């Protein structure tokens, strides 16, 4: 199980960045994607999760205003693994933004954790500048 | 749902649904094979849960301990993390060893049984 | 951040090294779950504990948690130098997001 | 005695005999007599399944937890078990009998969710 | 550790018990030809059912051992637990009481019989 970001970049201030998160090695509707972001004067936040099965999206109030969540319709390897990919878009970028943005895979189906992030990509970083 | 429809839930969510799929000249030498066959699939596994004494139940606890070996996975790793199709590769090379010690804890259960009979 | 932990915990190696979590009590730990996380700097993070009482797959049996109504705490067994990075708490609820604390540092003495 | 000897008995006499008919229920033309041995195992495993299904299996007289229903039949106990054949008692409910056999294993399936918790 | 299939034959019949399942097990799965398999398919049921109509007439149904309210007659055998548990085989004792196997298969019904009636007329009763 992986999953690769888009790499780091550079936007002025209200611009829109979109990172993309593919995934492959499990299936990719099994599980939720969380999006992670990391920021020094404020440690790690949650952004929210999607849904690859359901399309339901789920994003804290600090963001429910700003991203924007889809996915790609998943494409089978083997009955039990398949390759895909997680999209997140954030528009009117701000200094505050700037950080590390993560992608991670859901840990489980059926349980009382099944949105938390198990397996985690690299993670790329996001700059706004003048 | 209907008859497989839990095959691609987790095992745990599926168990709610075992009740459902507990149910169920040329061309008449086929049917008459294809009864017999029936027949023969429907008693094998019938033959087994009678050994067991698992009869008329879908869920039958028993007293064998699990053995790590078969799987190291943990009950959260298992029950909502797989499907009962993904399950059943795992324990392949094990399943007819399990059997065999289903039917071992059996007899002995039962030949205890008799003997606090006796002593009654 | 409404979750807060000690900026520290030190320990020498092989010592038992317990790291602290709380919040309002409309926060933690009452209907509600915690998870902890290994988070060394300009690296993604390790998953170590869930529902505040079990190991996530693949790690090693040093690591527990425990839980109470007012906090939780994480308690690493058997301190290796591998071990000297930083550590976050988590609220989460099936529900609701995940909640990041302050985080903490834990230092190997010697 | 003997096999069906109970049948022209009353209902509650008859009950003493339920054993006497439950046995014997087992045991080109080589096709014709294999055609005859399957029928006869077909409805031997039918009527248990059947008792399987409703949770009655193993048993020759099996309670239930469905309620009888008054416009099935409006007879008194007394009247059934001890003025009827079991003959004429099937003609009375041969209407129903498939419906109450539905609501058996209704309340079957209702039973096995109770037994899991 | 297991003495395989028949393996307990020679053993005392209460040496035997510890097998049975080992004797259960198996009873199902152990053109001219074609019709021979076919043949050979439907008596394997035959034989598999016959045993298990009588013991889910007896009550013993989903049970390796059942116990029962009927008494022995000291007819049918004289002989002491000891002398029948600990000297003999299950193939010596079947030929002790072949004459008797009908007439003990018909007890153990009417003794079922009545006892589901009476289990009916108790739960009647509350
Ligand atoms: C195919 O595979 C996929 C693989 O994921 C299967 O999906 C998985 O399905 C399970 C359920 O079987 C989900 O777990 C449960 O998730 C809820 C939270 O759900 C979030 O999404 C909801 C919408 O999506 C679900 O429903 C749609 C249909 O409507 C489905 O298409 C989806 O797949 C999902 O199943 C959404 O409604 C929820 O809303 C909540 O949060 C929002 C946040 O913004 C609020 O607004 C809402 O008001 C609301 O609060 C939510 O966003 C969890 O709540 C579940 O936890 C309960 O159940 C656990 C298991 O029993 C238990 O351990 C927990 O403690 C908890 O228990 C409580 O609820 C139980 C159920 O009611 C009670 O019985 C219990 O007593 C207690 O009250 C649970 O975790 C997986 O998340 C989902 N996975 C993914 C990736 O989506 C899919 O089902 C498979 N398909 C088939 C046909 O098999
Ligand atoms: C085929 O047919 C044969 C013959 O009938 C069957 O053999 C019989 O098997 C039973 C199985 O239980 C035997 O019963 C037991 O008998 C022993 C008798 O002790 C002798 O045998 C021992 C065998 O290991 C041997 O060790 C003994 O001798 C050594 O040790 C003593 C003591 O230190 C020493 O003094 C000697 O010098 C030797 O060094 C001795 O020769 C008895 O000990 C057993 O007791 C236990 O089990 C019973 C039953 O559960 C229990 O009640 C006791 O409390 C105790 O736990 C047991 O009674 C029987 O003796 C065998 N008969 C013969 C003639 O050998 C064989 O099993 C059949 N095969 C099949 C496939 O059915
Ligand atoms: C849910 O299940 C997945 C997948 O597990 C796979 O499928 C299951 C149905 C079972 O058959 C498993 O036996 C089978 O592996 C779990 O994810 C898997 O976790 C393992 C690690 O525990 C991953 O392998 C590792 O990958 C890392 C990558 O850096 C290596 O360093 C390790 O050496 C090791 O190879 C594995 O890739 C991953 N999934 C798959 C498809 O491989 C998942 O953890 C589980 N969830 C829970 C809560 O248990
Ligand atoms: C064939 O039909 C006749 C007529 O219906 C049956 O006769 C009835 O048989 C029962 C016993 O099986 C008799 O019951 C007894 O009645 C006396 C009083 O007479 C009572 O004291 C006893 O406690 C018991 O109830 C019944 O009287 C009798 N009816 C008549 C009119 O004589 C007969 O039994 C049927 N045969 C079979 C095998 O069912
Ligand atoms: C598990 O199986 C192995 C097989 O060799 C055996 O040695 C071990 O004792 C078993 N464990 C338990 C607890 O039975
Ligand atoms: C079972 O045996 C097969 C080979 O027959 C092997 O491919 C498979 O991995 C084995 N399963 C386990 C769990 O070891
Ligand atoms: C014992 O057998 C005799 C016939 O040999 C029979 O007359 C007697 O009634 C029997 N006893 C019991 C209690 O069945
Ligand atoms: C069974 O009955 C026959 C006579 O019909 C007799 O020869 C034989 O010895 C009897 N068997 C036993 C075990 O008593």
């Amino acid at each position: 199980g992986q999953l690769v970001q888009s790499g780091a970049e550079l936007k002025k201030p209200g611009a829109s960045v979109k990172i993309s998160c593919k995934t492959s090695g499990y299936r990719f509707n099994f599980y939720h994607i969380n999006w992670i972001r990391q920021t020094a004067g404020r440690g790690p936040e949650w952004m929210g999760w999607i849904s690859p099965y359901s399309g339901d999206k789920n994003l804290a109030p600090a963001f429910q205003d700003r991203v924007i969540m889809t996915t790609d319709t998943e494409v089978p390897v083997t009955s039990f693994t398949s390759t895909g990919a997680a999209y997140m878009e954030i528009r009117n970028l701000k200094f505050d933004d700037t950080g590390t943005y993560f992608c991670a895979k859901g840990l489980l189906r059926d349980g009382s954790s099944t949105w938390l992030p198990y397996l985690w990509g690299q993670g790329t970083l996001l700059t706004v500048s003048s | 749902l209907g008859f497989l429809g839990a095959a691609g839930s987790t095992m745990g969510a599926a168990s709610i649904t075992l009740t459902v799929q507990a149910r169920q000249t040329h061309w008449g030498i086929k049917q008459l094979q294809a009864r017999v066959l029936a027949v023969e699939h429907y008693l094998r596994d019938q033959q087994l849960l009678g050994i067991w004494g698992c009869s008329g139940k879908l869920i039958c606890c028993t007293n064998v301990p699990w053995n790590s070996s078969w799987s190291n996975k943990s009950l959260d790793e298992i029950w909502n993390n797989m499907t009962w199709l993904q399950w059943d590769k795992e324990i392949n090379n094990y399943t007819q060893l399990i059997y065999r010690l289903i039917e071992e804890s059996q007899n002995q259960q039962e030949k205890n049984e008799k003997e606090l009979l006796e002593l009654d | 951040s409404v979750l807060t932990q000690s900026a520290s915990v030190s320990g020498s190696l092989g010592q038992s090294v317990t790291i602290s979590c709380t919040g309002p009590n409309s926060v933690c730990c009452s209907h509600k779950s915690i998870s902890w996380y290994q988070w060394p700097p300009g690296r993604a993070p390790t998953l170590i504990i869930y529902e505040d009482n079990e190991r996530a797959p693949g790690i090693s049996p040093r690591f527990s948690g425990y839980k109470s109504y007012w906090s939780a705490y994480l308690t690493i067994s058997d301190l290796r130098p591998e071990d000297e990075t930083t550590y976050y708490c988590c609220s989460y609820t099936h529900n609701s997001g995940c909640v990041f604390g302050t985080g903490t540092k834990v230092s190997v003495l010697g």
